[PDB]
């Protein structure tokens, strides 16, 4: 039987999304790659390169034409007319608005192509902008997270495939499992936050009983995501407050990469 | 006379761009291109030096971790912090669980399918392969029933007409030299390295938080706090979870990838003999234990004119030779100041003129160490070890090249170690080497715990007014890394990166001089210019990765 | 004539003693004796009905989950609830699954070193081992390497004079009758039975909430909130988790103990030639489908006179035929009321006495069906449907008799199946079709929820005046299993459970007739009556599990 | 090399403390008999049976004496001078009594042995009471849960194999690491709790959200465990709450199996 065409494009990326996916266990990678879906293109892992696999991408677009998913992964640089990202001679951006024509669906992956992520932080030396600023008249699914837990994603894949619609998405277009409420607002140190216990700094008294990050700089009052529930990993007990570090809201425009680390979420300065 | 370009290359992280002159059907010159720049170190200016490792750890997703605790080691130079122990030994440990997955990846998913053909392993006898691994492998998963399920895996893709990422690969091209049974035994173990990397993996979530990108980490320590009695934090539990996946890494690098390391040379025993970089190499030391930054498992050191007798050991992160010798260059590059620059004194101003050949074709640097172009990385570590004298460097290469005499009744020279199948043995042994280290490591803890000792983070004082330069050094799965802080009134005033892709992939220097993968490629034969194979098995040797070298 | 006790009986569920008279060397009468009561039936009275569940699940931790079921069953009987179809295939998910880590245990962990003899192991060829599975199994795990892996964890663990567990057992025993090489192929897949039941459990976790002891049912249906766009709740994601574990089942269940099923058989012949129990069989039907607790997946009925074309096919838990038949004895048991009686009006009165062998000897008491002696479970389960030619059933005994023949050049017929060998195949059987169960259920339930029906949960209403009667069947691991509760004025004013192991290890009944075990037991050779090997075999094909016997 | 000796005796058990060994993952069980202890006396376990199990415990009596740890599954009852668990003709509280004496530690292993659990509810039949109460001037380390993640359990056994002395206690004797904290203190509906947000029935609309399910009767808000953030079988997310069931409060006397399932926290009955 035949396998659902997914189409994978790296812009400005750190490849911590296509990572992610050696981390994934329902499905594995190697369940992913030839059980669940036929990754058409994929840099990272295709055997073919060079001119063989321009051929393989140009062959699927038009062989899968109104069927494949196309994934984004990275921000789209627009500033000197897209010359920051260059792939086979030509500006990502223009690989991208090509792919976009035909997909079924199409996924931002990682903060980055979701909002613009790290490399539109700072000054933003490249322009750098997410996916739905490239292409303003599609609907773009964004599964933010710098990376997200890879389940975020394959979730999201496996509810088109199985059931032939996009799961449900909230007003910034994030699947609603994953992202629809805030970390804060589903945390295990929601307890010690209410009673006032608090980890000052790492090591003390607080921090050593498992306390409240909020005045370490916990962005989980201000970062939509599951982290606090689906964790990651799939060893249990495993996220970035559960080891004993704030939150940075790496989910979250303009929390994450813009907010110092023990900045505190109230602050705004 | 005729060019040939390949972009992308695959099967690395980031975007590459590799061009090659052929004369009379060798490679006689050739260029490496980084397409891809994000301006990393201009985005990280201007923070409060806490807060630049969160940030730059985004350099690189593949080598996550890395660039973190490079990070942290630089604003702890610049304000000469001494860290706790217990945080060395949990920084130890997630870097060397993290080497271990990203070693095994690259031999296996990145790297294997050059010098494998699956078409081929359709054609295996699984019987004949099992028992080809008689006595030359104590491996549990190499039975012929193993090898069936994995052929039949291989089988079913291919008549499903969707080979995906297997599709167009070079199957039947000349330089493929595996036996249909060899080829079939590597597929099954490409297959079973998923699981152990998995494994590796969750050593890093457990003290990381997470992974890609930890989230542990802190100028000053580490996030994580030890309390044996503690609910909720590193206790005893914790910690025996960490043990139960740290215990199940060795025995796939031993009796797998160790072995595949030799049956390959066994093969290719050409590509012992073409593929060098440099004649100079390069390392830092790594995985300090004491509490003064130093103490480091593993020396470094400088070597020249590829002779082991020149081996100038370095064993301190604060080395003045080490530092003093690093600059970077533009002449080649796509940046506006051109001159050499040390890192401290480095500016990152784009300059994009397009690519040309005798002009500027990459957005990599090409880094200098006193005006030299050096080789760093696992050939690099491997070949200081071997001038030090290290004995367990030694013993483990000599078990390699046991195999490799098992199977061809020859022996490898230390001068054959120069080489693209060198560069991949010292990979191999670094792997081999880090399951002693994390064993090493796991038992300073709980011993150090013992002792009473729960601390694990001293609060940097930032000074609101001077200016403090540090680097932090670091050893990675791809070589030396670096990062350059330089702090003024409170803030980053200027922050530079020189990254082990940097070195090698970076294009012609200020005196044009090529660097390491542009050098390795000269003498290179190709079958088949649309198809160049060959090319693409020298550049994996290196295990490229764009993202850091550019950032 | 000579008498022996074997107290206590190990490698079973809770406390058992074993008495047997010999006589020329072979027992001609048994006493089996439950030696552990806690009144679990009058702690649970007086109490509201939906709160019963979360009670009697503690009868046992290892038959976990099934005392649950039963008792939300007997509560929506007493109630006419209908359960929503949601709710009907996550019970039967978790009792799939649950049942499949209960047997590969049994057959492993509990039943194993009846028949293998690990110090044998220790003389074995590990090549040779591997070589005789050639063709037999496809299982990739059987390889020289990882029978040599095993063989050198026993000789690690004898050498070190700590044999623990494994310390005076029944080795060199002469009714041991493996050859060295099939002690270790058996002694490697006791090891990797273990990784198989961890990942059975994982699914009933997922769905349950934790196992050992699930918490997820209600009187009404279930706790899980299905909302495929819900976050902490039952979503795509985490369905997609419990089928990653769901499809790591059926390899070892296939290639590993349906085959060493008849591999033990192949070396043991004799053993299907005797430890007959019964020769009346009864079984519940299994696993329904609709949406008003019946259409089950698995047939049930009553067999009479060890004769198939007896079969009276049971199809309904509603079925009075089953209803009116079950009485329990308490004449051979320590409870005062020694009548037989029906279980909506049976007492549990303790009367201890000690132990009289021609009186009270048991805190287990002696069911009957019209009168009747019967043996439950996977002996009778696989009878009943085999006669109802069911062929998936027939299907896979056939499997396993097809290895069985490679093995032996002999075959088994169902006349042999009354046996304690037969008990053994009927077990493994079961394992086997499961597998299909599971996979059937999961595919349901997403083609239900795909369809809308996000239902999980029926509130009932408890009237607070009047009496109510229900019984809820469960076909058990071991058995034929049913929970009793009359409700008088909205709270329990009786509860009483007929467990499979109270039917096969009841003792004498009131007309003095023997149960299963004891039955089973007349006939067997002792060839040393201070350690009677031969009898703790055929006591443990029945699977016995004495704190569900006694509760 | 050897390993540290185990005598475990179950009383009125029903197999499930046992059983959890059979899920744990650090050690696993077969790591834990082969590597980590020497499993002396089993009686689910042991190839040995009848007169020669007998003679395996008396051996390890001997040979160890003053070195092996005890655990004990199960209540024990007082009723009637022992009868209601005889093993080997003997009450099992003259089993229990003798192999204290000698041990190098005594652990009660679920609610059963901590404190009577389930057995010693209702009108107790059996007069079952827990391990403290039969051995006055012994110190017991209480490890309740009906069962316990094992790796309550297993910790505190390597505790005290590696460090040479218990975990920390409280002041009943449980290990602090996994029973220091109530549930409800660690809980991640905690914010549900606080905003009002409850669940009232299963498969409501909040229920189906993952709301606080305190008004079903949950009971973390009387209960001490780790259940909440160590949870279960090590897969992530796993524990009664996040499954959408009320904790019935089975770590804890006078709550688990003395409460009905609906009655709220702090409500006697
Ligand atoms: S999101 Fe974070 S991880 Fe994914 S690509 Fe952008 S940077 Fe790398
Ligand atoms: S501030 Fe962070 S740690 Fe504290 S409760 Fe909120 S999310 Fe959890
Ligand atoms: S505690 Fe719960 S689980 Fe452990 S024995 Fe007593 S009842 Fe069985
Ligand atoms: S009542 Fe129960 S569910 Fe609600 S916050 Fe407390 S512990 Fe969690
Ligand atoms: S930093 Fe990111 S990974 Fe989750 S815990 Fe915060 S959103
Ligand atoms: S019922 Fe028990 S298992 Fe934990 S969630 Fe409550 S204490
Ligand atoms: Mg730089
Ligand atoms: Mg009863
Ligand atoms: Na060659
Ligand atoms: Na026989």
């Amino acid at each position: 039987p035949q396998r659902p065409p997914v189409i994978w494009i790296g812009a400005q990326e750190c490849t911590g999304c296509t990572e992610s996916l050696l981390r994934a266990t329902h499905p594995t990678v190697e369940n992913l790659v030839l059980e669940t879906i036929s990754l058409e293109y994929h840099e990272v892992l295709s055997a073919a390169f060079g001119h063989q696999v321009e051929e393989n991408k140009h062959n699927a677009l038009e062989k899968y034409k109104g069927q494949y998913v196309l994934v984004v992964d990275g921000s789209i640089p627009l500033k000197d007319n897209g010359i920051y990202c260059m792939v086979a001679g030509e500006p990502i951006v223009d690989h991208i608005r090509r792919a976009a024509e035909g997909a079924a669906a199409i996924i931002a992956i990682g903060s980055c192509a979701a909002w613009g992520g790290v490399a539109a932080a700072g000054v933003n030396p490249t322009g750098a902008v997410g996916l739905q600023e490239v292409l303003p008249g599609k609907t773009i699914i964004n599964i933010p997270g710098c990376p997200p837990n890879p389940h975020n994603f394959l979730a999201t894949v496996a509810h088109i495939i199985t059931y032939g619609k996009p799961p449900k998405l909230d007003a910034k277009n994030r699947p609603t499992f994953a992202y629809g409420r805030l970390i804060h607002e589903h945390c295990e140190r929601r307890p010690h936050f209410d009673a006032g216990r608090f980890a000052k700094e790492f090591g003390d008294e607080g921090h050593r009983e498992g306390w409240c990050l909020y005045h370490l700089g916990c962005k989980g009052p201000e970062t939509y995501g599951n982290c606090s529930t689906l964790q990651f990993c799939d060893v249990g007990g495993v996220w970035p407050v559960a080891i004993g570090h704030p939150c940075y809201g790496c989910n979250e425009e303009g929390i994450g990469f813009h907010k110092g680390i023990h900045q505190l979420a109230h602050v705004e300065n | 006379s005729q060019r040939i370009t390949i972009d992308p290359v695959t099967r690395i992280e980031g975007h590459l761009r590799i061009d090659c002159e052929i004369e009379n059907g060798v490679v006689s010159k050739a260029w490496a291109s980084g397409t891809m720049w994000r301006g990393m170190e201009e985005i990280v200016k201007n923070r409060d030096p806490r807060d630049a490792w969160m940030i730059v750890q985004r350099i690189c997703g593949v080598c996550t971790t890395t660039h973190a605790i490079s990070s942290v080691r630089a604003a702890e130079s610049a304000l000469n912090i001494d860290v706790p122990v217990n945080a060395q030994y949990i920084r130890n440990i997630i870097l060397a669980a993290h080497t271990t997955h990203d070693h095994i990846v690259h031999f296996y998913q990145l790297s294997a399918l050059d010098w494998v053909d699956i078409t081929s392993a359709l054609k295996a006898d699984p019987a004949k392969a099992s028992a080809m691994l008689n006595g030359v492998s104590t491996w549990h998963l190499n039975s012929a029933e193993e090898f069936t399920k994995v052929q039949n895996k291989i089988k079913d893709l291919v008549a499903s007409g969707q080979l995906g990422i297997f599709a167009n690969g070079c199957w039947g091209h000349p330089a493929m030299q595996l036996p249909p049974e060899v080829n079939l035994i590597a597929v099954a173990h490409y297959l079973q390295a998923l699981e152990c990397q998995r494994d590796a993996n969750r050593v890093v979530a457990l003290l990381g938080g997470k992974t890609p990108h930890i989230q542990n980490l802190a100028v000053g320590g580490v996030a994580n706090p030890i309390n044996l009695d503690g609910l909720g934090v590193l206790n005893l539990e914790r910690l025996m979870y960490i043990k139960s996946f740290i215990d199940k890494l060795s025995d796939f690098v031993e009796q797998v990838y160790k072995v595949d390391t030799a049956v390959i040379a066994a093969f290719y025993p050409e590509w012992l003999e073409r593929g060098q970089g440099a004649v100079n190499y390069l390392s830092a030391p790594e995985f300090p234990t004491d509490g003064k930054n130093g103490s480091f498992l593993f020396p470094g050191g400088y070597i020249t004119d590829a002779d082991l007798s020149t081996y100038r050991p370095i064993t301190s992160h604060s080395d003045e030779y080490l530092i003093k010798g690093i600059q970077e260059s533009a002449k080649h590059a796509w940046y506006k100041d051109e001159a050499p620059q040390a890192p401290w004194e480095g500016t990152t101003v784009p300059d994009y003129t397009g690519w040309s050949d005798d002009g500027k074709y990459s957005w990599v640097k090409a880094p200098t160490f006193y005006g030299k172009t050096v080789e760093v990385g696992p050939l690099a570590n491997m070949l200081c070890k071997l001038a030090a004298k290290r004995e367990s460097t030694h013993a483990k290469l000599n078990e390699i090249v046991a195999i490799y005499t098992k199977l061809t009744g020859k022996t490898i020279e230390v001068a054959q170690l120069h080489s693209t199948l060198g560069r991949i043995i010292g990979r191999t042994v670094h792997c081999c080497e880090l399951q002693n280290v994390l064993q090493d490591q796991y038992n300073a803890l709980i011993v150090n715990i013992g002792k009473g000792d729960h601390t694990t983070f001293v609060k940097p004082d930032i000074p609101a007014t001077g200016e403090f330069k540090g680097v932090g050094f670091l050893e990675a799965p791809r070589g030396m890394l670096s990062h350059w802080m330089v702090i003024k009134d409170g803030i980053i005033s200027n922050y530079q990166a020189v990254v082990p892709s940097t070195w090698n992939s970076g294009p012609r220097n200020f005196n044009d001089e090529v660097g390491p993968y542009e050098r390795s490629l000269v003498g290179t034969p190709i079958a088949d210019p649309n198809k160049p194979l060959e090319v693409v098995r020298t550049i994996h040797s290196f295990d490229p990765c764009m993202s850091c070298a550019v950032h």
